[PDB]
């Protein structure tokens, strides 16, 4: 999960 | 490439039609599927028994073209709301008709009119309709921006013209209500011949606006007779743009002298010379309003295609490069150079990044550096080991274990981690710098020197349907609400300025620490707007000037990592210009795990959310 999640 | 379409109400052949919208330009047709003008009666006898086909049979297109060319539009002699016993009747019968024979042909979308005040029983209506069946046809609520009794002109001399410039927006609301925030209804704007103030504009963009709706009227006559917008028409489909709606052209050629194509063109034209995408949007593009789950890297590791995206970042890197430089610059003075050798210790270094940092900035400071490498992660620590044996060598010392449990041989002049969420302390970075302060030399310095997270209310029925469809069964129906998630906020609307809450600083050496806050924020708010949840961003300073930052007005240039957080209420809160929103946030903790409570107090007192942990806990 890009970004600061899954 | 702006998707756009037509709409008439004069077909008279519809392969024709077709045939001529699609040379034009147009991508797809909006029509009634029932003549307009043919009135249908139900419950009268005589009229009733009528003999022959109602519509056009479906047979005139092939199944493909009816499920991405054509729109159904609602006759407009129904009207549900009629205050006459009979033509209330009759309007729910035909607008129950119309609609099974829409979702029969497989029509990808259906407009239906809101030009009315009250539209209750045609909301029971259509909610009846998505309730019954298993048909998947969009609805679309043509509601215009401005009402037609305001945009008229002033020629009644018994009647003389003029919250006012908002109703329409209520028509919508209470509509959206009484349908219960279906997913399957969309807004269609209707723009008008003149803009409403900036705060009614962004409002609406909060809105699942999937259309927008063009006359003809509105475009100007540039010098050589072309139609072209007005200039803040064209700062209102640009902001339009930013979303993805789409573009219905409606009305006749005003400028008989020139193709229709045109008003088409023109649109194209403004989409090809839009302002050009940042880095950061094109990285972001495809996770709009995309519900994730925070990481939680202190009790699950991370994959080695998480660490992947996490380096793509140069901004985060030469920051910490430049903070690294400036903290051993101030450190070291020149004449010691020779023989102090300053010990860093990163915290995390996952597959090297920062390691590769704190050297780089270490051989351009002139600065002799030791370096311990810490990380739990066990596959992490197969990179590092190959990492120190293949090229940073003796230099680096990795070492596998959990900074809290690591017994280190000597203290740190200086401590280097990223270890900061979407929210700073949303990854649990104060309980393991707290424990990593124990070998953290008297005088040395960490890396990030402080951090706050800033707190905003903001409105988004799109995100709140989100969260809603995060429904999942074998665990609490309220659960999907008392968790945070982080996403990239573009459907959405801020009702006012962020707020600190939750500073942090480091190295702390207070008495005796503590982790657990408490913050109460106050947002004054300037438009009548339901709430749906709080973002959080975050600010970092890391040593002096070099900071960090997601907060909307101070976010850094090209800095992607992170996106913005959100924490969804139960349910929405409904304020009003001049009221404030006192929202109260908790962050507690058990020496097992950590938490966030929150709670809305002013406007209406809302539920405390996520109590002692049940829906959302981060493991410690
Ligand atoms: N309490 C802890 N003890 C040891 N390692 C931890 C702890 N909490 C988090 N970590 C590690 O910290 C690392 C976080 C970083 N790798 C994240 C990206 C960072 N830019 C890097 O590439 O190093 C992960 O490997 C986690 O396993």
């Amino acid at each position: 999960g890009r970004g600061r999640g899954r | 490439r702006v998707s756009s379409g037509r709409d008439l109400n004069c077909v008279p052949e519809i392969a024709d039609t077709l045939g001529a919208v699609a040379k034009q330009g147009f991508d797809f047709l909006c029509m009634p599927v029932f003549h307009p003008r043919f009135k249908r009666e139900f419950i009268q006898e005589p009229a009733k028994n009528r003999p022959g086909p109602q519509t056009r049979s479906d047979l005139l297109l092939s199944g493909r073209d009816w499920n991405t060319l054509i729109v159904g539009k609602l006759s407009p002699w129904i009207r549900p709301d009629s205050k006459v016993e009979k033509i209330r009747r009759n309007s729910e019968a035909a607008m129950l008709q119309e609609l099974n024979f829409g979702a029969y042909l497989g029509l990808p979308a259906f407009l239906l009119p809101l030009n009315q005040e009250d539209n209750t029983n045609l909301a029971r209506v259509l909610t009846n309709h998505i309730h019954t069946g298993h048909h998947s046809s969009m609805f679309w609520m043509r509601v215009p921006l401005v009402a037609p009794e305001d945009l008229r002109d002033d020629i009644i001399e018994n009647a003389p013209t003029t919250s006012g410039e908002e109703k329409t927006w209520m028509w919508w609301h209470n509509f959206r209500t009484l349908c219960d925030y279906s997913k399957r209804i969309a807004v269609a704007l209707e723009i008008g011949a003149d803009l409403p103030s900036n705060h009614v504009i962004d409002r609406w963009l909060g809105e699942p606006i999937k259309a927008a709706i063009l006359p003809t009227s509105i475009f100007l006559t540039n010098k050589k007779g072309f139609p072209v917008l007005s200039k803040m028409h064209q700062r209102l489909i640009f902001r339009l743009l930013k979303l993805e709606v789409q573009f219905i052209i409606t009305g006749t050629n005003h400028h008989s002298e020139k193709e229709f194509c045109s008003y088409l063109q023109y649109l194209e034209y403004l989409s090809q010379n839009r302002p050009p995408p940042n880095a950061y949007e094109l990285f972001a593009k495809g996770y709009e309003d995309y519900l994730q789950s925070p990481l939680q890297p202190l009790m699950d590791n991370l994959e080695s295609q998480t660490y992947e995206v996490f380096e793509k970042d140069p901004i985060k890197y030469s920051q910490y490069q430049q903070a690294i430089y400036k903290c051993l610059l101030d450190r070291v003075p020149e004449e010691e150079k020779d023989t102090n050798v300053q010990v860093l210790m990163v915290l995390g270094a996952g597959r090297g990044p920062l390691v590769n940092a704190s050297l780089r900035a270490a051989k351009q400071a002139d600065r002799r550096i030791k370096l311990y490498a810490v990380e739990k992660n066990p596959n992490a620590v197969v990179t590092l080991e190959n990492w120190q044996f293949e090229e940073w060598g003796s230099q680096v010392t990795v070492v596998s274990s959990d900074m809290r449990e690591w017994v280190a041989p000597e203290k740190a002049d200086i401590i280097v981690s990223e270890l900061l969420g979407s929210f700073a302390d949303n990854e649990l970075s104060p309980e393991c710098l707290d424990g990593a302060q124990h070998f953290l030399k008297d005088d040395g310095v960490s890396i990030p020197g402080e951090y706050t997270s800033f707190l905003a209310p903001i409105s988004s029925s799109k995100l709140y349907n989100e969260v809603r469809a995060c429904r999942e069964k074998d665990r609490d129906p309220e659960a999907q609400f008392e968790m945070p998630y982080v996403v990239r906020l573009h459907n959405f609307h801020q009702l006012s300025a962020p707020q600190p809450c939750f500073t942090f600083s480091h190295p702390n050496r207070d008495p005796m620490i503590d982790n657990n806050r408490y913050c109460t924020l106050e947002f004054p708010v300037e438009v009548n707007t339901v709430l749906h949840g709080f973002a959080g961003y975050f600010e970092t300073v890391l040593y002096q000037d070099i900071t960090l930052s997601i907060r909307p007005e101070t976010h850094s240039p090209g800095m992607f990592s992170w996106f913005p957080i959100l924490f969804p209420i139960k349910q929405p809160i409904t304020v009003r210009e001049g009221q404030t929103i006192c929202v109260r946030f908790w962050r507690c903790s058990n020496s097992k795990k950590v938490w966030y409570e929150w709670a809305v107090t002013a406007p209406v007192c809302s539920a405390i959310h996520n109590p002692t942990g049940r829906s959302y806990t981060i493991g410690l």
